[PDB]
């Protein structure tokens, strides 16, 4: 037989597996934003609306 | 002593006796003991 | 009652993505921003987060942007990015360490990600002191089993690289216990961690579920090299020829891969493990002209002994001992048994030759320097009984089991003598009883022995008086035994077929007969045996042709 090392190590690295793996957000869990109707105490949709061209692509689902 | 251990254990046997006797295919025996029971059935 | 506000919607949403449905966050998300109610907490976080799920990477970015702008202070959507240029780690390296991650620091040195990610970079930007600082309170801040799942395991491997391997198995697998269907790198951890402390028996269960993640060029060598196969064990043995073929056709600077390749190849097709130690030997040239060792060409040289290529596998022999010589130090690695067990070989293949003068020199050689060794005494025993039985071939035999009683393969060998004397045929029942000791049982081959001089009795002129009727039913009963436990020996059926044919069965012989036929053919008895129920029908032109 080949007296192999035993590989208890990594050196490689596994950096290929690893940095590929794009890490999720649970930081709460109702995605990071506290869900209230009393904070609202503001509000835009009197006048005037605000609606930044970012935020209208950011209104569709799957337009491009 | 320590050379035997040491030998057995760096060697490697893939050759031994009993499966030169058992078959490389598969040569299943209900074929060979189903004619030993009809051979029976004669009997 | 009263759709009237947003965030009394919102709220679905979010149970929606919790229950992995970001189709159903995203129908109520898009009622978020044609209203905004009054969100310092940035509607649009859980937006690009919506985004973040399912590839959606430039709404993402530009959600976290305009939560950036609403408010730069918030944290959300400078870790989002962060971990959206994780992707590129060569590519724009410093703006996710400083600008992505330190910012978010500042902003938070409590927050357990950016604690998480500046551990794992300053693992890989090698500082392996901070990343302990700071993975431990990413431990304890966070609570959701995931994140404190991957801060053991940040913690396992930095004490990994840090040898401090104890403590961090128990991370790796308290990073599995966690949560585990997340990802695979902690049941990596403690596959590999298995190594260690030989606890290598997990080590092949814990690294089945990353073939179960998705297989790679990485996991393939891992089972290669913990390779519970061993003979007769495919659940790690075809998985072996899997990955061996996973690897064979890549090139991760592969050099043992044809190694472990061929170790499985032994028991396979031969040519297989010659063309792998074929490029072996060319592989251990180019990165360093190194010389190959010994094991390998010994074993190539055993290869071709079992082929046709008699003189170079004693060329390999040769230079295997040459270069065991080179081996002038290592008596760790134990040059000097392995050039024991290379003259064995050696020896065996100058019997091939008929080179027994030398065969007997060689295994001279090594019984007057290791004398423990049996193989060597009895291939000697058997020299001589090519010559004949009462020879030292006889005592040598004998003197092997002197030195090992133990021994199955010389005490066969003994009653193996014997059956030269077939006189000594009812003597033979008490030398195959002695290792008919339960520790040697099951004995197939031993067994087969004692159903063989069982069948010699036959024909007889005492059949009429029961007597080989009972010798044919004992036989048959033999033939019983070793059938149930084996349904694949030849040698069995053969003497059922020929224990039936003596009973007067050849139409019911040929049959049993054709069996072991297609087996194999290269069993001379069966050859006979066909012709004589070819004669027996007086088929003799189908008979002595076979003959």
């Amino acid at each position: 037989t080949y007296p192999f090392d035993q590989n208890r190590f990594v050196q490689y690295k596994a950096t290929s597996l690893e940095k590929q793996h794009k890490h999720d957000l649970l930081t709460e869990p109702d995605l990071g934003v506290t869900i209230d109707l009393i904070n609202p105490d503001t509000y835009r949709i009197d006048p005037n609306v605000l609606l930044d061209p970012a935020d209208e692509k950011l209104l569709e689902e799957e337009i491009q | 002593v320590d050379v035997t251990r040491d030998i057995v254990s760096r060697e490697r046997v893939w050759r031994t006796r009993t499966t030169i006797l058992q078959s490389t295919g598969k040569n299943f025996s209900k074929n060979i003991f189903a004619i030993l029971q009809s051979v029976k059935a004669r009997e | 009652q009263s759709p009237n506000n947003i965030p009394a919607l919102l709220g679905k949403a979010c149970i929606s993505f919790n229950k992995k449905d970001y189709r159903g966050a995203l129908a109520y998300y898009k009622k978020a921003l044609r209203t905004n109610p009054g969100c310092p907490a940035e509607v649009r976080l859980g937006m690009g987060h919506c985004f973040v799920k399912l590839n959606k990477l430039e709404k993402a970015r530009l959600a976290f942007s305009r939560a950036l702008e609403l408010n730069s202070k918030c944290v959300g959507a400078l870790v989002g990015l962060a971990v959206l240029e994780l992707n590129n780690k060569e590519a724009d390296s410093i703006k996710n360490g400083v600008q992505l991650l330190s910012r978010a620091y500042t902003i938070d040195p409590s927050n357990p990600m950016v604690l998480n990610h500046l551990a794992n970079h300053f693992f890989f930007k090698k500082d392996y002191s901070k990343v302990q600082h700071l993975a431990l309170h990413a431990f304890h801040n966070t609570e959701v089993e995931a994140m404190q799942a991957e801060s053991c395991y940040q913690l396992a491997r930095s004490f990994h690289v840090q040898e401090d391997y104890d403590q961090a198995f128990q991370y790796y697998y308290q990073a599995t216990q966690f949560a585990s269907s997340s990802f695979v790198l902690p049941f990596f951890g403690l596959g590999q961690m298995y190594i260690y402390r030989g606890d290598k028996e997990n080590a092949s269960q814990c690294f089945e579920k990353v073939l179960k993640a998705y297989p790679n060029n990485y996991e393939t060598m891992k089972i290669l090299g913990s390779l519970y196969a061993a003979s007769e064990d495919q659940e790690k043995r075809d998985i072996a020829k899997g990955h061996l073929k996973k690897v064979t056709e890549q090139y991760p600077d592969d050099v043992e891969a044809w190694i472990e390749l061929a170790q499985i190849l032994e028991q396979t097709d031969i040519q297989g493990a010659l063309s792998a130690y074929g490029t072996a030997t060319r592989i251990l040239q180019e990165k360093v002209q190194a010389d190959v060792p010994p094991e390998i060409l010994n074993n190539v040289g055993a290869l071709h002994f079992r082929l046709g290529n008699l003189g170079e596998a004693k060329k390999y022999f040769l230079a295997s001992l040459d270069r065991a010589k080179a081996e002038a130090e290592h008596d760790e690695h134990y040059y000097n048994a392995i050039s024991v067990t290379t003259s064995y070989n050696l020896a065996r293949l100058y019997e091939a030759m008929c080179e027994f003068h030398e065969a007997e020199k060689l295994y001279k050689n090594i019984l007057r320097e290791h004398p423990n060794y049996v193989d060597c005494y009895l291939r000697l025993g058997a020299m001589a009984r090519d010559k004949g039985n009462f020879y030292e071939a006889s005592d040598w035999f004998k003197e092997a089991l002197q030195i090992n009683q133990d021994h199955p393969d010389a005490w066969s060998l003994i009653g193996n003598l014997h059956l030269a004397k077939q006189e000594w045929g009812p003597g033979q029942k008490k030398f195959e009883r002695i290792l008919k000791q339960p520790s040697t049982q099951s004995d197939t081959y031993s067994m087969l022995a004692l159903g063989n001089v069982w069948l010699q009795t036959l024909h007889q002129p005492t059949r009429d008086r029961e007597k080989e009727k009972r010798h044919q039913d004992r036989a048959l009963a033999i033939y019983k035994q070793v059938l149930r436990n084996d349904a694949k020996n030849l040698y069995a059926a053969n003497g059922i077929g020929a224990v039936l044919a003596h009973k007067g069965y050849f139409r019911e012989a040929r049959d049993v007969f054709a069996q072991v036929r297609e087996a194999t053919a290269d069993i001379s008895d069966v050859w006979l045996n066909l012709a004589h129920i070819y004669v027996e029908q007086k088929q003799y032109i189908s008979a002595v042709q076979m003959y």
